[PDB]
């Protein structure tokens, strides 16, 4: 019916616009998640290592009463 | 008269299900008697009581049509009440009811006369409460319907809620 | 160097030390050293994917930590015990994870007595097929969650108990349940998009009804048909509770023969749709 | 054809829901951004507290 | 231009699905490691706990020893739409996961400070009994 | 295990000892033993869900721990005193957590004391409604926010002000928080795409102007009729800014059941668009 | 509890005792007490929200922290400070910042080093607006990054550095640093994502060549059209490279015009894009 045709079109096209953006955001998320990801095994390793000059700390002081 | 906290169930057979009643335990109502259903502080609701044994202390059971009319559920809680008739200006002289296939599965064009719908009726839901706007079932020649109270009168004052005796003239 | 070298010292000197021995201080230095030993062998044991030794001995360590007063450290061992018998060949990973609890519970760590609980309840399901069992603890543990605040994690574990609670006829108490875990989701519109299928859930369960449990449920439901994420929602429903509504075991057999196109089902909806589906043949004829 | 001016609106929605999963996660890498500036300088204390329990050691032991 | 619309933005449909399900793939590396991270905290939490005790000790014994184009067309928006709801079973994972880290993460901070705290008074304490 | 005998030996044993008790010394050891078992005993009380008990508790093992010097852990105690009575049925929620700010910010520690600020106003206002301490509280810990630079927590802190500012009829107050909450939002490309919901929110915030400011804050606005987004926020309002000019209440409230479709509208929105509907008849009946 | 009192008193005790004051001892406590002091102060200044003073406090704290012999908790005062000024109104932002990574690079703190120098060359770009130093910064910055297996950040600040680098001439230097993060970005089939980009970047840059550098780098980049990450990157290039290489600044400010719509083009692109509409006509009227 032409009318209906054209104006299917111009929703369609609102519609893929929209889209392609949605996309835009998920490949800088995965470069954002990823950055962060690293500034976390870092962490980890700083944080159950840290429990051992910590238990070092405490069990010198411990055989330095006794 | 004062009120008792109940629990809604489901109809035991199906024999209680077209009396259009609300099934009870023995060991709290007598089959005869007359409660009003508290849903809301504006939702008041009229049905018949029928004891049964299956009905457990403490519930009152409707039917499928009931409980699609007063909007209950199995499991709610429910204020219960005995009500009592005034015969002397509630009984229903003249009751117009809407009928229709309930099943769509079972619908035909014959012919089926009023004059023996009314005598039926008034013989199977004779010393009952009925409500303008109730809906229920209505077995004639095992055929089931679906009824829709419309109009109420007494034996002229219009009524919103009476109670069908023998005499009752149903059209 | 060997792990059967290590838990023979160990045992030779995780003894109480009394008489002369004892002196002035037995001091649970000894009983601290034997857990190192221990630990030392219940590692190169989890190195030769022994784990059935490793975890036993994590036990050893765990339980002789207990006898040098240290509750805390004891009890994280008692997770590594978990931890290898779990992913092991015996059991025991249900018992270390029980001996774990009882010490983070009484310790005052629910926090954590939490995460472990949902580990629990998470084996003694997909392992031990105790439902049952792990339904109380998918609520305890919710309870814990729910009381540390943390409504994300007190959800994760309420959609646990309500879903199996369904499997287990339980399903007025599921109903309840997503009930209560959909009204506590509006309020954060971060969970708007999830809230559907929490909606869909409670209309299916049936509790043996045949009011409007459901078809007052889904009018509770703001929904506006072009909105889509609903339409993966109630309008099935809909269609469902016509189907239960005039005994039809063959509209409500081809509806979830339809929606398993637009949105597949998955093995929980497919059991309690074929219960539903028995409930109306069981009906008709009756 | 109607599909077409509806499901429109089914993705709309959904570059809302990113558009707070981005933020969210943003969020956190700022969380964890000062935490990894107080938690490595907390062990950095920690470092000195272990020399120095360590040379309470090598006096009084 | 109304065919080269009719197909093109068809094209568009189906490369709405690879935009939507690419989405997954960035979600997966996302989600994995949220989860992955998540137990990682767990362990990590432990430490702001150990030291919390420790410190205790440590500073009791500091201070002892200190004194049919459309049909498709229409099918295809059915297969985002079937996609769409996989980025709200990811959306929330990933919701409740960051939910739930960020009030870990206070936890740790408050926790690590508190500790902080009592590294640097028994630091003023020992530095003084050195050597 | 028993909290009633835990409490009792809790103060039992929080008192400044003397006679042969005190020795030479006496205080932090005793007192610090006392926190412990209240916390102990506020513990179970938790799990009892008696929770006003736990609270109390709490209260009790914190301000103990003040009366020996170590505001920091005390604080963090108040903090699991406010948690109890928040998920509790008394009040003090409030009350626990303004013992705990008092403390943070003293202390020099902004960075915490915000989380718990905003926690705070948060409490203030869905449970207190009392709105005109809540801004007060989210705006001062947007500040705090700010300072650290952590620019989108002191934005969800702001959003928070003036979302709730045009409620309290402060239109003005509100379009001129998005507007800076909009300039401290552009230099990031992770933020573009939102900035206009906040052009949308402050184009609608009207202060009962009688011409542009609407019309203008639209122009200053960047979009491109090929633009995705942006037809969720401006697009709508100039069609909005001319039923308005035209006192046309039937031009308005048509395309806002338009806009009800490609995107939906929110509780605030709904709100405030009837607002700016009442406001067209009130000026055409006059 | 007076803040330039407190500036007083600190002074009082930050000073080598001698006379009956030194008695047998030093104080090497002394001036941490000065350093206590000066935080304090910085803290009601801080409070007041005199931020100015609170930083010049903490550079007081700091410097004394120093003559103490205490890099670490030192180079943290100075990051105080740097909070301080940076979101205050004076400046100082620069040196506080500087003094902070000397520390944390002569310490061996790297990880933390380059966490400030990205902040560094922020913000003497977004600020003072030196370029020529920020560069050199984030670049230094990012190798610090590339040496702590950090790979994402190191090349978050790549980019910053080729992305100045192309809007200061630095033409080639740019497509260089964007084959560098190109190839160290395929190692990680988790970065195939966002490797487009960078070609497209890479493409753009022109250094006024002559030959196909850019019909070459546009050839490397391995596409297939089916593809819809890669149709927002070398598609577009296609058919800017045919609109410079038949000097059509139609075709090209069309083309532009089109992807601006698939793709919105932010402000580099933008900048670059007219550069090289402005190298057509130039060679058209050349």
């Amino acid at each position: 019916a032409l009318s209906e045709i054209e104006t299917r079109h111009s929703e369609i096209i609102k519609l893929e616009n929209s889209i392609r953006e949605l996309h835009d955001m998920f490949m800088d998320m995965a470069m954002l998640v990823e950055s962060q990801g690293e500034m976390i095994d870092r962490i980890e390793y700083n944080v159950e290592h840290a429990v051992d000059y910590v238990e070092r700390a405490v069990s010198d002081t411990k055989k330095a009463v006794k | 008269m004062a009120g008792r906290s109940m629990q809604a169930a489901r109809c035991p057979t199906d024999e209680l299900s077209l009396s259009n009643c609300a099934v009870v335990s023995e060991k709290d109502y007598q089959s005869g008697q007359h409660v009003i259903v508290r849903t809301s502080p504006n939702h008041k609701y009229i049905f018949t009581l029928r004891t049964h044994p299956s009905v457990v202390p403490g519930s009152v059971a409707f039917s499928l049509p009931q409980r699609k009319w007063a909007g209950l559920s199995i499991g709610q809680e429910i204020e219960v009440a005995l009500y009592s008739f005034d015969k002397a200006k509630q009984c229903i002289g003249t009751m117009t009811i809407e009928i229709d296939f309930l099943q769509k599965k079972n619908i035909d064009s014959n012919p089926y006369d009023t004059d023996k719908m009314a005598a039926e009726f008034i013989q199977q839901f004779n010393n009952q409460a009925f409500s303008v706007g109730q809906q229920l079932v209505f077995s004639f020649n095992d055929k089931l319907f679906g009824l829709l109270v419309k109009d109420i009168e007494a034996m002229r004052q219009k009524i919103e809620v009476g109670l069908v005796v023998g005499n009752s003239q149903v059209a | 160097a060997e792990a059967m070298a290590l838990l023979a010292e160990a045992e030779r000197k995780v003894k109480n030390s009394q008489s002369f021995f004892s002196g002035l201080f037995g001091g649970s230095s000894k009983i601290e050293e034997a857990c190192e030993i221990y630990a030392r062998a219940a590692n190169m044991f989890k190195m030769a994917k022994n784990w059935s030794a490793a975890g036993n001995a994590f036990c050893q360590a765990a339980q002789l930590h207990l006898q040098l007063q240290s509750k805390h450290d004891a009890a994280t061992c008692f997770v590594d015990a978990g931890n290898a018998f779990k992913k092991a060949d015996p059991q025991e990973a249900i018992n270390c994870l029980m001996r774990a609890i009882e010490i983070y519970t009484d310790m005052g760590r629910f926090t954590i007595a939490a995460k472990h609980h949902i580990s629990i309840a998470e084996i003694y399901e997909t392992e031990l097929v105790d439902v049952e069992k792990a339904i109380a603890h998918y609520e305890q543990s919710a309870d814990y969650y729910k009381g540390e605040e943390s409504n994300s994690s007190a959800n994760k574990c309420l959609l646990k108990v309500a879903g199996y609670a369904a499997q287990l006829e339980q399903y007025q108490k599921a109903i309840d349940i997503y009930e209560q875990v959909g009204t506590s989701a509006m309020d954060s519109p971060l969970l708007k998009y999830s809230a559907k299928d929490y909606f869909f859930k409670a209309a299916l369960c049936h509790f043996c009804i045949d009011m409007l449990n459901a078809k007052l449920a889904v009018q509770k439901y703001e929904e506006l048909f072009p909105a889509f994420s609903d339409s993966r929602e109630c309008k099935l429903m809909k269609k469902l509770l016509e189907a239960h509504e005039e005994q039809n075991v063959d509209s409500y057999t081809e509806s979830v023969k339809e929606y398993d196109s637009i949105s597949r089902l998955d093995q929980w909806l497919t059991t309690m749709l074929l219960r539903i589906k028995k409930t109306i043949q069981g009906d008709e004829e009756d | 054809n109607r599909r077409l001016q509806q499901t429109q609106a089914q993705v709309d929605e959904v570059v809302d829901i990113m558009r707070v999963n981005v933020d969210k996660v943003l969020e956190r890498d700022q969380k964890l951004s000062e935490l990894d500036d107080r938690a490595d300088a907390l062990q950095a204390g920690a470092s000195q507290f272990e020399t120095s329990a360590a040379k309470l050691k090598r006096k009084y032991w | 231009r109304a065919d080269q619309l009719a197909d093109e933005s068809l094209e568009s449909t189906r490369r709405m699905l690879q935009l939507v399900e690419e989405s997954k793939d960035a979600g997966i590396r996302t989600l994995v490691m949220l989860d992955e991270q998540g137990e990682q905290l767990d362990r990590v939490e432990e430490g702001m706990n150990h030291i919390n005790q420790d410190m205790k000790e440590a500073e009791k014994n500091l201070k002892d020893l200190g004194k049919a184009r459309e049909n498709e067309m229409d099918e295809n928006l059915e297969q985002v739409s079937g996609i769409i709801g996989n980025l709200r079973h990811m959306a929330l994972d990933m919701g409740n996961e960051i939910d739930t880290q960020n009030r870990q993460i206070d936890r740790i901070m408050e926790k690590a400070d508190s500790n902080k705290t009592r590294i640097d008074e028994a630091n003023q304490r020992a530095t003084k009994m050195l050597g």
